[PDB]
RNA sequence: CGCAAUGAAGGUGAAGGCCGGCGCGCUCGCCGGCCGAGGUGGGAUCCCGAGGCCUCUCCAGUCCGCCGAGGGCGCACCACC
RNA sequence: UAUCCGGUAAAGCGAAUGAUUAGAGGUCUUGGGGCCGAAACGAUCUCAACCUAUUCUCAAACUUUAAAUGGGUAAGAAGCCCGGCUCGCUGGCGUGAGCCGGGCGUGGAAUGGAGUGCCUAGUGGGCCACUUUUGGUAAGCAGAACUGGCGCUGCGGGAUGAACCGAACGCCGGGUUAAGGCGCCCGAUGCCGACGCUCAUCAGACCCCAGAAAAGGUGUUGGUUGAUAUAGACAGCAGGACGGUGGCCAUGGAAGUCGGAAUCCGCUAAGGAGUGUGUAACAACUCACCUGCCGAAUCAACUAGCCCUGAAAAUGGAUGGCGCU
RNA sequence: GAAACCUCCCGUGGAGCAGAAGGGCAAAAGCUCGCUUGAUCUUGAUUUUCAGUACGAAUACAGACCGUGAAAGCGGGGCCU
RNA sequence: CGUUCAUAGCGACGUCGCUUUUUGAUCCUUCGAUGUCGGCUCUUCCUAUCAUUGUGAAGCAGAAUUCACCAAGCGUUGGAU
RNA sequence: GUCUACGGCCAUACCACCCUGAACGCGCCCGAUCUCGUCUGAUCUCGGAAGCUAAGCAGGGUCGGGCCUGGUUAGUACUUGGAUGGGAGACCGCCUGGGAAUACCGGGUGCUGUAGGCUU
């Protein structure tokens, strides 16, 4: 996999019927992916560690995109990995706050390449769950947890740097 | 659930240029008539010649084409093989001078016969001279890799439309 | 360099497999090659009388001759960049029928049935072969049951 | 780029004649308009033949002719040969023919002329029947060149029948170590 | 001064230049390498075929005078 | 030089068939008549050709083509006997 | 699509061959050495080889198993199916082969016009790469497999370069691309680009590639697992740290303190038969449990990202350069 | 007496088959007897190295003449390389 | 080991490195020739620091001294064979 | 139900011990005149038919060994093809398709041709 900003996909698919098994039982997975097409490749690679099920033993019934149905809330996820080191792989838990499953879940990825230099083929998402205010544990996202919260904007850099490349005035960061 | 049919036909583009290619390779791909980068034809799928696409992963990218994709093709790209000339499909009676024993007589017919792939597919696309597409307008991710690990290699089924509007 | 003896490296070729050593169990000869009828042949280590050369080995071909206890066996070879047909005789020892032909023979024949059936009644029936198609397009009811949901599961080091 | 081998890509035939014999020349400004503007594959033929070698169309003998003809089915038929028709010394009985030939040896000619047969040019046989309708096209044998008996398998290679090139045949002139099982060996 | 003492590098492309041909089929094929007695016997019911023709001649008018006994009473 | 070869040499040296009769038709020996370079597959080409396809009308109806289902004689060359 | 072949990766060694660890169980056998025995398969150990179930780890020249990739056939008219002749072969009659004569047409996908014969030049120093692989500590070393390159070959890129990556060349106009790029050198980010991480008195800065390791770091940033804790902590200062007891072995002296087997009880609020320091040996000092001030969170062990330590060469010097935080 | 010879039982071969190893072999390809000279006379074909030339080596047949066995058969050198 | 005490100074059993002032491997470059050893003279560069500067360390009381840092500024000599 | 003779496939048929075997068979069995062969009528050969299923043989039994065939092992190990993926290397992750073998746990434990018997 590579990445952009993920959706979430609904992957549900069968090892497809034979005579000793009429009507197999079907699987469902969360994939969060760029798009449909990978995610469907995703889904198996998955499900193929867990199930004896090869995409060609298989089919895929029904891959469609999942919209997030809170999405003007602004939420706590925790997010549970498995990513792979240098060394071994190890599992984490991370929490991210956005507005939606996928945005978090992109917003890991991105913090796992930079946090650990971690690529996205190396990543496994095991779950995403939307989480109370409590039960957070990283004091990253607890600080943001206040009714009365209050910042200041304090050395704004300017920005348009080169909207006048040359000029009279020394800019000004005081905001 | 309606899971529905797996995909009759798609449209199949070198993607990669002439040189190192390796031998089995190279076969497979001057059956499929694709012996410049960048020309694509119509593909029947089947076991039989999707074993064949699999084997030239790396040189292709290919998918499910659209209607639209048929049309645009055919109309903008589409020239009969005619005595072994390759010659622009200006008008029916070119068509139909070829493929009339078939009852394909026009411009239509041949869409018709590529998209829903007809009895005569085989016919018909053969007499279509293989798709000189342009180079992809905006470009492509990556030529080497998989579409799936973010290149423009292999199978991307619905989306091979965008990549021919681009490149018709 | 390697030595060009006629046996080299057929340790496990000519080597009859693991408990079907011994006694050369008597269909093997009282079987009957004709002119025509196509062979795979296969070494065997017992019989050494009338061995075939190890080029030979799982090679397969058409018998052209057939003396009191051998065969002449029109095998091709390939050498270097031009392949030869060539012919070997071979004890039947070393030899089987190849069944490669006898599956072609049985579409023949129930072609040739099908072709006398369904001419009186005016349906041409499709005869031909034609390649594993494309899926189709079907219905998957989950009666009752949602689609079970598959979490990755984590990692930990087991040694 | 575009994988295709250009090495057999030009075709090898002749189109004209090498011959620069003002005559041939106009026999094929005769049968290529002729082998265009008709159907008749014969023309086609003909004129194919009109550009060959003098090695490539030989010399048919008037017993080689005569015994095509005789065949059941082409009595009131013309012979037709784009090389040249020879005598034969060794048949006597001649039937009357009709024949078309670039040359017919002046010995062969007497003989059909006098049994009353007749002899046509080109140019007069495509007058006749400028589609080749109502012939026999015939041609000598390729192979009769002594030429052929040294191709082949090259000899002294089992089961070759091929005439080695000797300066002179004779007891000491090949036939030893090679031949003769008992001095050496033999193919 | 030591040298290289083998391989089949650019062996294989040679050969498939022009083709690595299989090897031209034909019917009626030779008998040559066929067990003598065999032979001898056949070529010997080769030689006497010609006498039993009288015989076949006659049987083959008489199914060519079935068949179109038969060909009048479908007709 | 070519139209004859083969064998170390002495030397020998390229036809066969059929039919009828006579010798026991003995797949052998001798006498009359006829044909006369054998056969199988493939083979460019030639030949025959049912049949259509129309003609400003309903039929009759020779002429000209176009194609031709099907069948033939089959060069050269090849494979084989 | 049918159908054979195979003994390589893997695997196996409670299956053969070989190799090999350990304990259980066995006077199997017997021994050689013992101790208790005159001696005794008596008792007791022992080590030898052998055995019964087990167990540790192996094989290029082992193997029951056994892939992937791979090599053969076959997928029709030279085929099917009837009728009759020939044979000196074979044979109770029959086989089998050979001959005639008729009857039946598309027989998996995709692609492609095939077949065939002469004459024939150069060549027969090679090298490079992925993967496989032998020699060797290695090598820009030697030698093999496979494909593809270079050699014969320019072009964009990799600053530079045989062989990398892209792509393969008639002469040009427009458009588009690949691979690589876009401070400036230098075409293009002069985007209000997004999220992190990171500061180096040796920063880093992109296939082939031209440079570093083990081991460390409260530098920082993430994880993982345990802990702690208003039953009053954590640090910080303050108070005590004993008795049975020169405890047993060791004397050369070890009363906690060169070493080693021990390693419990009392009083307990609580102190180890004792962390050190020091003693010839003690003594003396030092290191839990709890309080007072104090007053809510706090600590440990791992792990991985960037940074640092580890890190030394000779003309002055090279992320291509300038420079860049 | 650990070893002599006798007897019974177990024994997939752990022996033996001239030699190196690998294959192969149990009413045998081992051992023991009996008779014997197929290790003889001769056309070609084919394999193996291969250039698909030789040599050597081998594989099928065919015709002689013999051996052996009740016979089927087997044998024209050495179980095979 | 160092009275004691692993690490002042040492460091076995093991292990990871750098260097090209050793020697090997190698055979790319040069055989229509790059003058083949030393010493002499002269310059410069390196640091892996003997001395001197400034420093941390000791089993540094002083004296002598090792161990380590910054450090290549300046020196590093005359003779017998 | 089942046997004998000649068999095909060659353990689902082998090995070990246990029970049960009607009728026909097949056996052991009792003899050495002849045939034939031994140190020995044990084997072999021959002539028999008083006994007997003890044995062979047959059928079954056994949380039996073995063999046979499933599952698990494991989508594990491996592996085709791909990348200017990672990693100082050792190696690893991914994409694309192919995919094993033990230990372990279940089930199975001869089928069958030709000819001729018995159970009438
Ligand atoms: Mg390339
Ligand atoms: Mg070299
Ligand atoms: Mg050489
Ligand atoms: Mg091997
Ligand atoms: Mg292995
Ligand atoms: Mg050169
Ligand atoms: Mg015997
Ligand atoms: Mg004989
Ligand atoms: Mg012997
Ligand atoms: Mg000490
Ligand atoms: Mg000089
Ligand atoms: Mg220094
Ligand atoms: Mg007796
Ligand atoms: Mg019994
Ligand atoms: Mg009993
Ligand atoms: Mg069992
Ligand atoms: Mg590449």
């Amino acid at each position: 996999k590579a990445s952009g900003t993920l959706r979430e996909y609904k992957v549900v698919g069968r090892c497809l019927p034979t005579p000793k098994c009429r009507t197999p039982p079907l699987y469902r997975m969360r994939i969060f992916a760029p798009n449909h097409v990978v995610a469907k490749s995703r889904f198996w690679y998955f499900v193929s560690q867990l199930k004896k099920m090869k995409k060609s033993s298989g089919e895929i019934v029904y891959c469609g995109q999942v919209f997030e149905k809170s999405p003007l809330r602004v939420k706590n996820f925790g997010i549970w990995l498995r990513y792979d080191s240098r060394s071994g792989t190890h599992n984490m838990y991370r929490e991210y706050r956005d507005l939606t499953t996928a945005g978090a879940v992109t917003q890991c990825y991105r913090d796992m390449g930079a946090r650990h230099r971690a690529r996205a083929h190396s990543i496994q998402i095991m779950k995403v769950e939307e989480i109370a205010a409590s039960k957070c544990r990283r004091p990253a996202v607890k600080q943001f947890h206040d009714s009365k919260i209050k910042f200041p904007l304090p050395h704004r850099v300017l920005r348009r740097q080169h909207k006048p490349r040359f000029t009279t005035k020394r800019p000004n960061t005081f905001f | 659930f309606y899971v529905p049919a797996e995909p009759k036909l798609a449209f199949v583009i070198r993607i990669r240029g002439i040189n190192g290619v390796s031998p089995k390779v190279r076969k497979v791909l001057q059956l499929l008539r694709l012996r410049q980068i960048f020309n694509g034809t119509f593909v029947k799928l089947n076991k039989a010649s999707i074993n064949m696409l699999r084997i030239v992963e790396p040189y292709i990218a290919w998918g499910y084409p659209n209607l639209k994709s048929v049309n645009e093709l055919i109309y903008k790209r589409g020239y009969g093989k005619i005595n072994k000339k390759r010659i622009a499909l200006t008008d029916n009676a070119l068509i139909a001078r070829s493929l009339g024993k078939y009852g394909i007589i026009c411009m239509e017919d041949l869409i018709h016969e590529i998209y829903t792939v007809g009895k005569r597919f085989k016919e018909a696309n053969n007499f279509l001279w293989p798709f000189k597409l342009s180079s992809p307008r905006g470009g492509m991710k990556k030529k080497t890799t998989h579409f799936v690990e973010g290149e423009d290699a292999g199978n991307r089924e619905d989306q091979i439309n965008r990549l021919i509007r681009r490149m018709n | 360099t390697n030595t060009k003896g006629k046996r080299r490296g057929t340790r496990y070729m000519f080597s009859r497999p693991f408990r079907k050593h011994g006694v050369v169990p008597l269909a093997t000869y009282m079987r009957i090659y004709k002119k025509g009828d196509i062979v795979d042949i296969k070494g065997m280590g017992t019989v050494q009388k009338g061995m075939p050369h190890k080029c030979y080995h799982g090679k397969t071909g058409r018998v052209y001759n057939v003396t009191q206890h051998a065969v002449g066996i029109v095998v091709n070879k390939q050498v270097k960049g031009k392949i030869l047909a060539k012919r070997i005789n071979v004890r039947i020892e070393h030899i089987k029928h190849s069944k490669s032909r006898d599956s072609f023979l049985k579409r023949v024949k129930e072609n040739d049935q099908k072709k006398k059936e369904a001419k009186e009644k005016g349906t041409w029936v499709q005869l031909k072969r034609q390649p594993a198609p494309p899926r189709e397009a079907h219905f998957v009811r989950t009666n009752g049951k949602e689609p079970e949901l598959l979490e990755p599961i984590p990692y930990e080091f087991m040694a | 780029g575009v994988d295709i081998r250009h090495n057999k890509d030009r075709k090898v035939r002749r189109k004209e004649p090498k011959s620069q014999d003002i005559y041939l020349r106009l026999l094929v400004k005769l049968y290529r308009f002729l082998a265009r503007r008709t159907n008749s594959t014969f023309n086609q033929v003909v004129l194919k033949r009109l550009f060959m070698s003098r090695t490539n169309r030989p010399p048919l003998s008037l017993s080689r002719m005569i015994r095509k003809m005789k065949l059941p089915g082409r009595e009131g038929k013309t012979a037709v040969v784009v090389g040249t028709i020879t005598d034969d010394v060794r048949v006597q009985e001649v039937p009357k023919l009709k024949v078309c030939a670039l040359r017919v040896s002046s010995r062969a000619r007497s003989r059909i002329l006098k049994a009353g047969g007749k002899i046509l040019t080109f140019d007069q046989l495509a007058l006749d029947s400028p589609k080749g309708c109502g012939t026999v096209l015939l041609s000598g044998p390729r192979k009769g060149r002594e030429v052929y008996r040294h191709f082949g398998k090259a000899p002294g290679t089992p089961h070759s029948h091929t005439k080695p090139y000797v300066r002179s045949k004779g007891r000491k002139f090949e036939r030893a170590r090679g031949r003769r099982a008992s001095r050496g060996y033999k193919n | 001064a030591k040298s290289k003492n083998h391989t089949t590098h650019n062996q294989s492309r040679k050969w498939h230049r022009n083709g690595i041909k299989k090897p031209r089929s034909q019917r009626y094929e030779s008998l040559k390498g066929v067990d003598p007695k065999f032979l001898r016997n056949m070529r010997f019911a080769k030689k006497h075929n010609k006498k039993g023709l009288k015989k076949m001649q006659a049987n083959n008018a008489k199914a060519m005078a079935a068949r179109a006994e038969a060909i009048k009473a479908l007709v």
